[PDB]
């Protein structure tokens, strides 16, 4: 099956990098910025195909959303456990992936502050449409990505522990639980990349005169 | 006991900046300038084990270049004990 | 596939139970004896159907020769080990098996000796043709069966050890070998059972008058 990508453009407003707020996470947005770093094109696990460790039958077309996930269904009835799996990288499907870093435009930086950066990720056909040093308008979705460096930051960092209310227990003997931090940074995932001119306002001549009306 | 076949004059020509999702597990012909190279290392090719329970030396097994190979049976003392790779009876290929 | 059975009968000679010697083991033979005990008809594993433990795939039509055997081939290429298997008793094939004990005929007993018994095994259609208390002529093969009671008997009991001459070993460190005793007793595997008269020389009358000439 061919993967399709929907690219939206001509959004009514264009946001600065510093205008990005947490209320717009998971929402369609258009930002602008100057590209500083471009990574090389890398494969991203889209449709993972797994084999169970002890039943050893192959299953395919597993949804992959950001962090790496393994299925717990195990549809064959031969075995009885869910957690143990092994990835088949040859059989699984991948998409193009690029992490391009963008910086606030020089006219948009506030009075005394330094420019702040943002890692926007391009997937599929949008990859390699941005060059080091040009001004690009990215249309996409404001996403959120796990950050570990917020451990030393002041303030109450949210955390997640397992709720145990409907679980029966006995004090037979022979008390451990899984608690994990909720610390994140805002990132962007663009479906449309257009390069507006770095100015204020292809070697062959034929392709140039074809472009002009 | 090993003959390597080298395919020459592959027609499709790719630059390193245009390798994509479609070229995985496929033959690509790419040009470029070598920046730096590592030393020649011995990679296991015909892997031979010994069993710590009995000392028996197991048969040679081909090492796939994709992943490490491991053995779980001894076939002499019938044990799943810890087997160790001995380098004197293991055969290697060059790696760079 | 049905299980065909070849029964031979009318041999030129019939041997006594004390005429049984070790050099006729594996040979076609006819003996006569008085049946003393008959066992319940039981199933015997004729074609075993096994499942590999970590392949979890089934294999069938496995020959079972006397003692219980497990295949080590595993034509499924998923596994790398041969010893570990499980038996599926429903899918495997069985055969009718009976063990009947026979004793010396009264005239055949020597001068001062007590009668000696032999366990003759009937398979297939020959089961339940031997009834307690009658003189019977068995035709079959002198087979051999493992015996544990010969442990304290005088004489050198033969034993088997693994021959280790072409096996390379290293004294790395961190010497056990498998030895079994080859002690055996003679039994009989009969394919044909006929009930000759317990005398020296069916209630309905029609079935009796039809038999007469
Ligand atoms: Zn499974
Ligand atoms: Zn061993
Ligand atoms: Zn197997």
């Amino acid at each position: 099956e061919r993967v399709f990508q929907i690219s939206f453009f001509n959004l009514p407003t264009v946001h600065r990098i510093r205008d990005i707020r947490s209320e717009k996470i998971g929402s369609l947005l258009s930002i602008s910025g100057t590209v500083t770093r471009t990574s090389e094109v890398r494969p991203e696990l889209y449709k993972a195909s797994f084999t169970c460790d002890m039943c050893r039958a192959i299953v395919d077309n597993v949804e992959q959303s950001f962090k790496y996930t393994e299925p717990t269904f195990c549809p064959n009835p031969s075995c009885e456990n869910r957690a143990f799996w092994t990835l088949n990288v040859t059989r699984s499907r991948f998409l193009d992936w690029q992490k391009v870093r963008i910086q606030e435009n020089a006219n948009e930086i506030p009075t005394g502050s330094m420019p702040r950066t943002l890692d926007v990720i391009l997937r599929g056909d949008s990859v390699e449409r941005a060059k080091p040093g040009d001004r690009c308008k990215f249309t996409g979705v404001e996403i959120v990505v796990p950050d570990v460096t917020q451990l030393g930051l002041p303030g109450v960092k949210p955390s997640s522990t397992l709720d145990t209310r409907g679980i029966s227990k006995t004090t037979e003997g022979l008390r451990s639980l899984g608690v994990r931090d909720l610390t994140y940074k805002i990132s962007f995932l663009a479906c449309h990349v257009i390069s507006i001119g770095s100015n204020i306002g292809e070697r062959d001549q034929e392709v140039f005169l074809n472009s002009l009306s | 006991s090993e003959i390597h076949v080298r395919i020459s004059d592959f027609p499709t020509i790719y630059s390193l900046r245009e390798l994509r999702e479609s070229n995985l597990s496929s033959l690509v012909r790419v040009t470029g300038v070598v920046t730096r190279r590592t030393g020649v290392f011995p990679q296991l090719k015909y892997v031979k084990f010994n069993c710590l329970k009995c000392g028996s030396i197991l048969g040679p097994f081909f090492q796939d270049s994709n992943e490490e190979i491991r053995i779980s049976f001894c076939t002499n003392c019938k044990s799943k004990g810890p087997f160790r790779v001995n380098g004197e009876k293991t055969v290697y290929r060059n790696y760079q």
